[PDB]
């Protein structure tokens, strides 16, 4: 039913390399120059990415920043609400930012305050200019 | 097998199946209740045990009916029916035996065979044995035509046959029996030398072997599952299949690296877009802090704008930073992989040089088996003689193989010198004109009821005929001659004063340099009792080393030892013998081979024997008057000698049941 | 057809 295993025999192919005299040679070139073509075709994508490699040099170890700890609070000192405000303009309703630019406001403490000052902070309004952009 | 079935497998019959060739002898039987085919099928194998048991005596049909017991020693015309089918077709009683009833000194018919090869020799005994007039005409100065045995002092080497394929239902198996023929095994350890004259290691040795064997399966398979058996109207050789299987491994070779190197720059690839996004990613990270600091840089108390945009800044430095860093994750990660490609690459090529140079020497060995080039033999058929193999060591015959054909040739009228040169038949007798082959104008002529040539293909195939047949031969007997292949190999003799290659080595090969000159002294033999080593020249360098004298030939020889043993342990050879088959005229060629566009259905062709016209028109059509035997007419076991035996015992059966007329079919 |  079936070749000796690894040998590789196919119709198509057997017939490709019958098809006339050197239609052998030819199939085996296509191939010996697909290969160059695909070689070089690396070492200059090896070559480009070794570019942008010198570029990183070093990193972003100097631009790093340092960790902020801080154990998150209960209560609105009226400096957070208004952190809160000019939050929800900017990063619409990614809450998970919103509460990281605070630093000590649970991201459900956040949500919560969406709805208890809703009034009296227009939120809507305000959401709605950062859809306006 | 052993016990009666022994028998019936060791005379290449089924033990419990009536054959073809059976039925045509008994169809009441064969026709009939199972249980009358078991009681023939016993006393056919018992009396086929008989004999075999004992082959140096006749089997009569009163010691075999003896020996039955009941119920089976009851019909009397049933043993005596089987007893006598089996003794005609030489399948009991054929060989060197001792008579027991002496021929009759009046005999019956007459019958000229031609040559006095092995298969001539064969039915010859057996006419004889059949109380017939037969005389043998051969060309030679010598009987065994193509067993050739080499005989000076105490050297001896056949040129031709000299090997006997396995004693496991062989006729040769009986017939060594009955004659001594000192018989050696042949281990089968053989080393192959480079051109260089450096032993082949053991990883190349058994590594290109597997290969070898696994090419030719691919072969079989482009022929048989794929119907890859007709190219441009021409029929596919062997040779040309083996290329397209060559190639097809070359270009799989191939179309592997590239989707490998493939996988890489895809990879590659992948990195530099990763490498794009994490520079300019660093570029709005350094932007980023200009900007953070700056901000900071407004010392406190600031109005809650002011603070908001440091924290702003700071967080989407920190979500920038998130970003970065999973970034140089996923790069990590690519590196490795690309690393891994890199140092873990498929086959670079399908066959070293060196590794197909080797293969090549595989490829001689092919050449040498079937005698011929392997771009002639048919890609279908060239093997379609494998299933009826002997089981059992190949041996040699330490004292010449040409022992048998002279033993054979005992006791018959044989005209040695004699080279018929027309055979002319027709439907009353036959007439064959011979003439002298040392003063070829004295000329011959034998009359006589049936010729059976055994004339060499080769000769048959000569153009100009070196033999007329009048009338010519019928167009379907001369085109099966043309088909046919018949090939060459040819043997080189080289008797030294010591021993020098390795005792326990049978056989050892030297390795080609080209494709070209892959059969040109490509193997070597010890075999025998004196220091005689044999040198096997095949393929397509048979053909052009009959074109070369015997010191240049030795020469090469020499070099090739020489270089495989160190250059101080070769001396010059007392006795140096070389073959020309191709080149000799009463064979123009070694032996048989199934070239392309023929098939096995030829070598049966080859065998139908010819019936003449009839003489005055309007008379009823005659007796078959010519027949042929030899080894290209036995279809199941041609190219050797125990198919040549087959074929003369063949036509001996064949030839007496027309004029000793077969009362064994009532 | 193979030998050895």
């Amino acid at each position: 039913r079936k070749p000796p295993k690894g040998m590789f025999l196919s119709q198509e192919d057997v017939e490709a390399v019958s098809a006339n005299a050197t239609a052998a040679t030819t199939v085996l070139r296509q191939l010996d120059m697909e290969l160059v073509s695909v070689k070089r075709q690396i070492q200059n994508i090896k070559q480009t990415n070794s570019a942008l490699k010198e570029k990183l040099d070093g990193g972003i170890e100097p631009y790093r920043l340092p960790e902020v700890i801080q154990k998150c609070n209960a209560r609105w000192t009226t400096e957070e609400q208004l952190l809160a405000v000019q939050a929800i303009r900017k990063y619409g309703r990614d809450f998970q930012a919103i509460s990281d630019v605070i630093g000590n406001k649970s991201v459900v403490q956040v949500k919560n305050f969406f709805v208890n000052y809703r009034r009296r902070f227009n939120i809507d309004e305000v959401l709605q200019e950062w859809e306006a952009e | 097998p052993s016990g009666v079935e022994g028998a019936a497998f060791q005379s290449r019959l089924p033990h419990d199946r009536m054959t073809s060739q059976e039925a045509a002898c008994f169809p009441d039987i064969i026709s009939g209740p199972q249980q009358t085919q078991k009681v023939f099928l016993f006393i056919r194998n018992r009396t086929l045990q008989l004999w075999l048991d004992n082959p140096k005596i006749q089997l009569t049909f009163e010691a075999t009916l003896q020996q039955l017991e009941a119920p089976y020693n009851s019909d009397t015309v049933l043993v005596h029916r089987v007893h006598s089918y089996l003794e005609r077709h030489g399948l009991i009683n054929f060989g060197i035996y001792k008579r027991i009833k002496p021929l009759p000194t009046k005999k019956t018919g007459k019958v000229i065979i031609i040559g006095s090869g092995v298969s001539g020799l064969a039915a010859a005994r057996q006419l004889q044995s059949f109380g017939m007039d037969v005389t043998l005409l051969e060309a030679r100065d010598r009987v065994g035509g193509r067993v050739a045995t080499f005989r000076k002092g105490n050297y001896v080497a056949d040129l031709g046959a000299m090997v006997v394929t396995g004693l496991g239902g062989n006729p040769m198996a009986v017939v060594s029996k009955q004659v001594n023929m000192e018989l050696a095994k042949i281990k089968q350890k053989c080393p192959l030398y480079e051109a260089n004259g450096q032993a082949v290691p053991k990883e190349k040795d058994e590594m290109v072997e597997q290969e070898f064997n696994r090419l030719l399966e691919a072969t079989s398979y482009l022929s048989h599952q794929l119907d890859f058996n007709v190219l441009n109207n021409k029929p596919v050789s062997l040779g040309q299949a083996l290329e397209v299987v060559i190639q097809l491994q070359e270009k799989h070779v191939k179309d592997e690296q590239i989707e490998h190197w493939k996988k890489i720059v895809k990879t590659q690839e992948e990195l530099k877009e990763l490498l794009n996004k994490m520079v300019n990613l660093k570029e709005k990270i350094k932007e980023l802090h200009q900007q953070y600091k700056e901000a900071s840089e407004v010392k406190p108390p600031r109005d809650i704008t002011a603070e908001f945009l440091v924290k702003s800044k700071h967080r989407d430095l920190t979500a920038l930073c998130k970003e970065y860093d999973e970034l140089a994750e996923t790069q990590g990660k690519l590196e490795e992989k690309l690393q891994e490609l890199e140092a873990n690459p498929p086959s670079d090529v399908y066959l070293s040089s060196r590794d197909r140079q080797i293969l090549d020497w595989h490829f001689a060995n092919l050449e040498f088996a079937n005698a011929t080039p392997l771009s002639t033999l048919s890609l279908k058929h060239w093997d379609q003689d494998d299933d009826f193999e002997f089981t059992g060591s190949h041996l040699t015959v330490r004292n010449g193989y040409s022992c048998v054909p002279v033993a054979l040739a005992e006791g018959l009228d044989i005209k040695l010198n004699t080279a018929v040169r027309q055979v002319r038949y027709t439907a009353s007798g036959c007439e064959v004109i011979a003439v002298n082959t040392r003063s070829t104008s004295q000329t011959f002529i034998y009359k006589c009821d049936a010729v059976l040539c055994t004339l060499p293909l080769g000769v048959l195939k000569q153009q100009p005929p070196a033999v007329q047949f009048v009338p010519p031969l019928p167009e379907w007997k001369t085109s099966a001659v043309q088909r046919m292949g018949f090939g060459n190999l040819n043997k080189v003799v080289l008797c030294f004063d010591r021993v020098f290659w390795d005792p326990s080595v049978n056989l050892f090969g030297h390795v080609g340099s080209t494709t070209a000159s892959r059969g040109e002294l490509f193997l070597f033999w010890n075999l025998y009792k004196a220091p005689i080593l044999l040198a096997l020249v095949a393929g397509e360098a048979a053909g052009i080393m009959e074109n070369i004298s015997d010191d240049v030939i030795v020469g090469r020889c020499l070099a090739i030892l020489k270089g495989i043993f160190g250059s101080s342990a070769v001396p010059q050879p007392k006795e140096t013998v070389v073959s020309r088959w191709r080149a000799d005229p009463w064979a123009r060629g070694s032996y048989s081979y199934v070239a392309a566009g023929s098939s096995g259905n030829d070598y049966d062709l080859m065998a139908q024997p010819i019936t003449p016209g009839p003489s005055i028109p309007g008379a009823p059509q005659p007796i078959p008057r010519l027949f042929f035997a030899g080894e290209h007419t036995i279809r199941n076991y041609p190219a050797t000698v125990h198919g040549a035996l087959l074929s003369g015992l063949r036509e001996a059966g064949r030839i007496a049941d027309q004029f000793l007329g077969a009362m064994y079919t009532l | 057809p193979r030998s050895f």
